């Protein structure tokens, strides 16, 4: 149940928050205090979602969501039958968020490696939180956030971003998806490199880091190295989800006709061809 | 400005500078086709054409 | 004990279930 | 001023700007 | 009036980030 | 704080490296090293030397076709005016051949053109697959990176021929325009239900919500394990060291379970490629079995049912 | 910072520049006085658009 | 009436607290 | 507090209060210009051209 | 932890602190007098809006 | 309290303290400008500037 | 854990502490009372809305 | 204050304000753009054109 | 200010002036064409020319 | 923080810089003296929008 | 100008001059085919083909 | 800086670059004067425009 080197790492310290009482381990996961909290946010989160699959008779993964309140409603607390459901589950999943990025960056602190990765995931918990507290903040109200159902917030998406009629004109919807093809596109190169340097054709040795540099100068003129696939990756995933924020936070807030008419505004009148 | 070669890189400023001239030279070009007045590839007339007396360019003219 | 079995349709009974998602 | 033509004088200001500081920002260390 | 209303407080935010941005680098270095 | 292993501070220079050799390398790898200091503060500083290769010289010279033939296309729709292209450069397009000719090839300028860029631009796609292939397979390398490329342009032949040809009309390929290929994205949704119901959308959607996901996760555990030299994975993962073990144990107490340094770029490459395999299906689904995605998800209780509106609006035809 | 080059590089290199630039300007400047004597470039205070010179017939592109 | 004050106070306040005024009062 | 030095970094601080200051002075230019009364931009007049009398400003003055 | 500067380098730091903070106060406390002076910043209780003293002609942006 | 910095350090309290006052300043100013009765700005009447009598703040005075 | 500081230096921050704290309280006590004096914070049990006690042309933003 | 660059780097303070002067000279023209008295560029008249007296800035003038 | 290169570098100004007042030039002369009476490339009549007086620029004309 | 130029390496370089300022400065001036006299740039109390001097079959784009 | 090889490089310079130039050839073609007169693709007529006069050039006609 | 080439090398470089400048400079001045002369690049005080020679029946794209 534990790993072949994991006891010659597993260590007291490194808590932000609870000392030695909750720094142990259950299985494979570490607990802490902060993986106590995620732990109580998501289970209660989970229950509350399933109380709204209770009330409003949807037992289905699909069908069930949570949503925010009504526009009218503003940023009052709601009934739990009319958002207030999603309002706990909104404070449930900040809260198992920041809790799971605090315990990942307890394991980082006693593994002694950097914090990047409980930053990256801040990120995306930014990214949460900017969508379900900025949006409503500027459009004034919860019902402007994203509902909690698998399906069902796909219908947000898609009403959203129909809402300034054509989504996919907008320019940070433009520059997150092309962020989001660029970070699959190299997973799929850095993977397929790591592989191929290590996998080659049975019967041929394991390649170099020599060998992939050259792989990839050879294939398109550059090669962004070891380190440099890492931090570009990092960077991609992350822009890419800084994208989603201001995507999510300008459709709306900062335009609220078309993003084709956004892109009409100013790119055929930029002076030095609209004339 | 002889001496400037000392300091700053010589093939760096005129290779920037045919850069920017480059550029320049199409933005100049593109600023004369926005121009009616210059847009030898619309050809429109100049107003000299329709004009009496030369409108000069500090002439001090009166309506 | 649902209120709206023994409540006088002048008291307000509101069910346990909502239909927010008819499914 | 129209507001494309004070856009567009905004634009060539920051980009200005930006050629003014790269190569402050090259030395910034 | 104006667009002048929420720009008082976006430059108090630029503000405060700025007047935090040497005590970020400070405490970064 | 510490280090974040962000931008390489102190570049290191040493002879520019013309690459590991390869059977026409000496003749192939084609440009002076250049070096890159902005590049260097992320990865690698040295920029070329290129493969000049037969397959990759014709494929960028297929791609260059394909890009004269749509911005002549553009020219010749705003009466030759790069004024006028530059003006309207997104909404400008190679536009696809209308429903009428089904699976003939039009006229030019009936879709004919878009037909024409397509053969060239598919061919020239395969001939730079084949050189992605053939520089791995030079190197001594396994063709994992061809692979991820052959499902990328496997999901591509879906959109723009193989779907197309499987429908039975030319109409439903992607037409050649930045905004006309989102364009396209809004009707084939549309058309074909709605793909936020397509499980294969959301499938696609998942493996490049995940691919963004595992490749943050992934880049910021070998930027955090770069204290112990993880970056370099390959050693990491001939000779295990305690970069690995770290990164490891991170994600094993975090989740409950980990990778190796190997088995992580397993399972990116596979989080990646399955974005345009999966698509594919999904697209191809989409109007020869799937006719509408929101009814196909409706009988399946896929699709959410919301509160019935008070005063629907009641279709005039009936 | 100092770039290495010698006074008799700096010199050469400076000939050339001035060449260069002195020889672009002076075509430059007869290439700017061909299109003045051709089209003055700055019009006068009637200004030299064509709707206020041009009969009505004579189309402008404002 | 109150302007006026108000402007006198500022002034005086600038006048006092101009440095070689207020600097008159360092102490160390 | 010429001793604030010992313990707090004077650059630091020095420098945090010009970036503040000029986005502050930023924020309170543009709080003149979003008012009416004080933008002098749009010069727009002053309520007390039209009062026949001073308004005050802890004057209790009624209607 | 201490910045390091002794307390001559301290008291230069302050005399230079107290120059400017107090500089930049007083010739604040200047121009905030004469734009109170020009106008004053705090309505007083008829307001200062255009709209309650001013005739109808007069436009007001509130 | 001298002996707190001891124990707490004065200059993370005192640039922490700066920060939270420089923000909170803005939060206050901004929710005085949100307040028409204390809008400086825009400049609203006082509605003691129409009562007959003063309102107070504690006095119990009834319609 | 201590911060290293000694009774003399923790001394001098108190002083430099005090000193600070109260002449901002003390100027923000001030401001606070001159604004109160403008305008009282807290409204009386009438209220302090235009609408409720201004006349009906005077334009209230609530 | 010639002791200041014992403490602030001189370069990074000159730079910072030659960058922060361009940007707010840039501003401030904008601002006088954006002005109908001071867009020199539309020249928009003056007000002071049509008064028959002088408004002044501090003078005390009623309608 | 000839000691200035002694803290400053003079390859870095030098191209940083270079750079900005090259599309400052842009700017500026985008800012001539976006002024109507200033827009040589469309040559609008100066008022001057409908003028029967000198307009000044401080001389305190009025209507 | 010192480029480690000389006394004489800075003084050819402020040769040079002066140079350059001051020829570009009085060409500038020049051209801005030449652009004033042909339009002066700053308008008077009466402004210069053709809307107002000009006569009505003057189109002006405001 | 046989010097310019000691410090710029005549392979950069050349391959630049011969990409540079294949563009602005492209370019400036482009530029014949957008103008109605120099269309030779369309073929549009001269307007001397209507002319009873040579237009000139630099040649002060008047309508 | 420097690129190594010596004396003779830059020499042979400078004549082919004078051959290759001065050739392609040539035959492009016999093109722009066989298409000056085919049609005049640029227009007349009258102008080129169809719209302003030719009848009206012929079709101009302005
Ligand atoms: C073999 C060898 C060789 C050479 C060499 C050399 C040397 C040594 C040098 C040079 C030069 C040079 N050039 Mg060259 N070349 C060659 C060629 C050529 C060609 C062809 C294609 O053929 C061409 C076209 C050329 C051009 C040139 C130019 C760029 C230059 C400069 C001039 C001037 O500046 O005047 C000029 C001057 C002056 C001052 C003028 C000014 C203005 C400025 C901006 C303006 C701005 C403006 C703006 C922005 C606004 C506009 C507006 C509108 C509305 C928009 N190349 C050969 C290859 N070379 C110089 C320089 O760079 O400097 C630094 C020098 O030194
Ligand atoms: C009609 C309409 C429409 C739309 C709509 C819209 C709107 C409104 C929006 C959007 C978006 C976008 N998108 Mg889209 N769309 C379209 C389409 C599309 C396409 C195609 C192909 O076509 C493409 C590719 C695209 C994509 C995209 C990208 C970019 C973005 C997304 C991403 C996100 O955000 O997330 C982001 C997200 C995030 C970060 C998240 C995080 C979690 C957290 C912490 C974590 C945790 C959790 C959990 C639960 C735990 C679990 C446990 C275990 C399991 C045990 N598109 C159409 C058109 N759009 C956004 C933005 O903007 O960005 C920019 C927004 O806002
Ligand atoms: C229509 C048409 C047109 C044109 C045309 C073209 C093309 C196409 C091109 C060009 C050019 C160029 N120009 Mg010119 N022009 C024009 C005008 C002008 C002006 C005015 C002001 O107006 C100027 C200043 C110029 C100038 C120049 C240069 C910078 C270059 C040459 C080079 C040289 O250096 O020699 C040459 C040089 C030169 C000329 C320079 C000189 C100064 C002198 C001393 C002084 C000045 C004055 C001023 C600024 C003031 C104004 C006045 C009025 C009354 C307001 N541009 C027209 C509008 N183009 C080029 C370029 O860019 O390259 C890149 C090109 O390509
Ligand atoms: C309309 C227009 C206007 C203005 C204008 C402008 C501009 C443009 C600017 C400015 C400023 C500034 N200011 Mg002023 N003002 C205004 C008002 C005011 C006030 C009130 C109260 O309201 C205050 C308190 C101020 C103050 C100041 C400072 C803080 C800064 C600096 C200066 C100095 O430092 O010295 C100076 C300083 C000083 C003046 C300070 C003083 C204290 C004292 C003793 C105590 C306190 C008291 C109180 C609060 C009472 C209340 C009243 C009632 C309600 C009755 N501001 C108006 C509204 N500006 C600047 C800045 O921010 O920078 C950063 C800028 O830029
Ligand atoms: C309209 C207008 C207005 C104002 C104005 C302004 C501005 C602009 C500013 C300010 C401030 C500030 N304030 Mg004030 N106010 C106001 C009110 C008030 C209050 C109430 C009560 O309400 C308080 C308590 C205050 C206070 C304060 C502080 C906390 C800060 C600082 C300063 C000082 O320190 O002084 C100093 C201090 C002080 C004054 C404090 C004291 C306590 C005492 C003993 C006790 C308490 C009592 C209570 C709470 C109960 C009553 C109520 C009833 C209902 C009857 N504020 C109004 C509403 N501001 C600032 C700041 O934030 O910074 C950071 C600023 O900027
Ligand atoms: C229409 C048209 C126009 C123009 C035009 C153009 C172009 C195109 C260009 C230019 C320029 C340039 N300019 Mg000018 N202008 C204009 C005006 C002006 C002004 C005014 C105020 O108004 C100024 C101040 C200027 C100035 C200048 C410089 C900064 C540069 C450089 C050059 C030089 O160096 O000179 C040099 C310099 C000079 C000339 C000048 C300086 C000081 C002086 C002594 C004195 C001062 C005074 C003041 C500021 C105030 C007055 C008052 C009134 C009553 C309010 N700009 C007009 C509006 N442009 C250039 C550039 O930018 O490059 C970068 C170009 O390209
Ligand atoms: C169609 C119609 C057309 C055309 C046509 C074509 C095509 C297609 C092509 C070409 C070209 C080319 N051109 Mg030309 N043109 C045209 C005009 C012109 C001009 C004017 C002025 O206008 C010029 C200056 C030119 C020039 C040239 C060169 C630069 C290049 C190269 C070649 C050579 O080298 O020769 C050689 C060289 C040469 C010819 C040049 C020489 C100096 C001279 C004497 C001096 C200057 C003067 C001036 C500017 C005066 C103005 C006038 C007035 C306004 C009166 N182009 C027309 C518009 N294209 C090419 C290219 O780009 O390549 C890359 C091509 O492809
Ligand atoms: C730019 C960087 C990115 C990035 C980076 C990154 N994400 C990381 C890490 C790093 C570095 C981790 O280190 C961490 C981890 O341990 O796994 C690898 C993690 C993780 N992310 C997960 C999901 C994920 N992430 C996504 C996006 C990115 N992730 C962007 C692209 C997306 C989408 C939609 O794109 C998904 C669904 C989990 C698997 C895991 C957190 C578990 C948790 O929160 O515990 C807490 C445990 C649980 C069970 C949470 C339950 C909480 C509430 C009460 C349950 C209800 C849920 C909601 C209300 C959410 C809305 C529902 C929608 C239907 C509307
Ligand atoms: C500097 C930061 C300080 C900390 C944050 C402080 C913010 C709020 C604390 C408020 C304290 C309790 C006040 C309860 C008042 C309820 C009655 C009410 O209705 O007051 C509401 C207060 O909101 C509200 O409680 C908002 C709170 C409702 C809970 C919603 C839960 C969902 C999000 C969870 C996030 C967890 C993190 C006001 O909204 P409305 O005026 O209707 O909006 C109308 C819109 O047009 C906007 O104008
Ligand atoms: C990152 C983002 C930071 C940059 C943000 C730039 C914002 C520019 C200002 C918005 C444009 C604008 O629209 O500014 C307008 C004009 O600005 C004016 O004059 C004043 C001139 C505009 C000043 C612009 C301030 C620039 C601030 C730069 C911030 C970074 C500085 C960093 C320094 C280290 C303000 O609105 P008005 O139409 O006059 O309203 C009129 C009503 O209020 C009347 O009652
Ligand atoms: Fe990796």
């Amino acid at each position: 149940a534990m790993l072949d080197f994991e006891r010659k790492y597993r260590v007291r310290g490194g808590t932000l928050l609870g000392g030695d009482l909750f720094d142990f381990w259950v299985g494979p996961f570490y607990v802490g205090f902060f993986g106590v909290t995620a732990i109580f946010c998501a289970v209660f989160g989970f229950l509350m979602i399933g109380l709204k699959a209770a009330i409003s008779e949807t037992w289905s993964i699909f069908q069930l969501v949570l949503a925010p309140p009504n526009l009218e409603n503003g940023f009052a607390l709601a009934p739990l039958d009319e958002g207030g459901l999603w309002q706990i589950v909104t404070a449930c999943a900040i809260g198992a968020f920041v809790s799971w990025a605090l315990r990942e960056v307890e394991i980082s602190r006693k593994l002694g490696i950097g914090y990047h990765i409980p930053f990256a995931f801040g990120v995306a918990i930014s990214f949460f939180v900017l969508a379900q507290l900025g949006r409503p903040l500027l459009l004034g109200g919860w019902g402007h956030a994203f509902p909690y159902g698998i399906i069902a917030h796909l219908d947000w998406v898609n009403n959203v971003g129909y809402q300034n009629l054509h989504y996919h004109y907008h320019w940070a919807h433009m520059l997150g998806c092309s962020l989001f093809f660029a970070t699959s596109f190299a997973l799929a190169l850095h993977g397929g490199l790591i592989l191929s340097v290590t996998n080659p054709k049975k019967g041929e040795v394991v390649k170099t880091a020599e060998h992939e540099n050259t792989f990839f100068r050879d294939f398109v003129g550059y090669s962004i190295g070891s380190l440099g696939i890492h931090r570009l990756g990092l960077a991609l995933a992350l822009s890419t989800s800084i994208s989603c924020i201001f995507g999510i936070l300008t459709t709306g807030p900062f335009w609220s006709r078309g993003w084709p008419e956004w892109w009409y505004t100013w790119w055929p009148q930029i002076p030095i061809w609209n004339w | 400005m002889w001496k400037l070669w000392k300091f700053v890189d010589f093939r760096m400023t005129a290779v920037g500078f045919h850069l920017f001239f480059a550029l320049l030279a199409f933005a100049v070009h593109f600023a004369c086709i926005s121009s009616e007045r210059f847009n030898w590839l619309e050809g429109a007339p100049a107003a000299e054409y329709y004009m009496d007396e030369d409108p000069g360019i500090w002439k001090r003219t009166s309506y | 004990y649902r209120l709206e079995d023994f409540a006088p349709e002048e008291i307000r009974t509101d069910s346990f279930y909502s239909d927010f998602l008819p499914t | 001023m129209d507001v494309v033509d004070i856009s567009w004088l905004v634009t060539l200001a920051v980009l200005a700007l930006l050629a003014g500081a790269y190569p402050v920002f090259k030395r910034w260390r | 009036t104006g667009e002048a209303v929420w720009l008082i407080w976006f430059m108090a935010a630029l503000a405060l980030i700025g007047g935090a941005l040497p005590i970020v680098v400070k405490w970064w270095r | 704080a510490e280090y974040q292993n962000v931008f390489t501070r102190v570049q290191v220079r040493g002879p520019a490296e013309q690459g590991l050799e390869v059977p026409g390398g000496s003749w192939n790898r084609v440009g002076r090293p250049r070096f890159s200091y902005l590049l260097g503060k992320i990865g690698d500083a040295q920029v070329g030397p290129i493969y000049l290769g037969a397959t990759g010289v014709v494929a960028s010279l297929g791609f260059l076709i394909f890009c004269l033939m749509v911005g002549f296309n553009w020219l010749a729709a705003v009466d030759w005016s790069v004024r006028e292209v530059f003006r309207q450069f997104w909404w400008l397009a190679v536009e696809v051949p209308p429903p009428e000719y089904g699976l003939r090839i039009p006229p030019f300028n009936d879709g004919g053109w878009f037909l024409w860029g397509l053969a060239i631009c598919s061919l020239s796609l395969l001939m730079w697959w084949a050189r992605t292939y053939i520089r791995a397979r030079a190197l001594g390398l396994g063709t994992h990176v061809a692979w991820a490329f052959a499902a990328a342009l496997w999901f591509y032949f879906i959109i723009t021929i193989i779907r197309p040809v499987a429908i039975g009309s030319w109409d439903e390929s992607l037409p050649i325009g930045m905004f006309a290929h989102l364009d396209w994205l809004v009707a084939i949704s549309e058309r074909y239900g709605n793909f936020y119901y397509n499980p294969f959308h959301m499938l696609s959607i998942a493996f490049c919500f995940g691919s963004a996901l595992l490749f943050a996760a992934h880049g910021a555990t070998i930027l955090a394990t770069g204290r112990y030299n993880s970056e370099r994975e390959i050693e990491q993962i001939t000779d295990r060291g305690t970069g690995s073990e770290r990164a490891a144990l991170f994600w094993r107490w975090t989740m409950g379970f980990n990778a190796t340094m190997e088995s992580i770029h397993r399972w990116g490459y596979w989080m990646a490629i399955l974005v345009p395999l999966v698509a594919s299906i999904g697209l191809f689904l989409s109007g020869t079995v799937i006719e509408s995605w929101y009814e196909w998800g409706l009988k399946h209780n896929l699709v959410p049912i919301y509160e019935e509106l008070s005063d629907p609006a009641r279709n005039p035809a009936a | 910072i100092r770039t290495g080059l010698t006074d008799e590089e700096c010199q050469e290199i400076h000939e050339m520049n001035m060449l260069g630039m002195h020889a672009y300007w002076s075509i430059g400047l007869i290439a700017n006085a061909l299109a003045y004597a051709w089209r003055p470039f700055h019009q006068g205070r009637a200004g030299n658009r064509l709707e206020d010179h041009a009969p009505d017939y004579v189309r402008s592109a404002l | 009436g109150d302007a006026g004050i108000v402007v006198a106070v500022l002034v005086i306040l600038a006048i006092l607290g101009w440095p070689n005024i207020s600097s008159t009062l360092r102490r160390w």
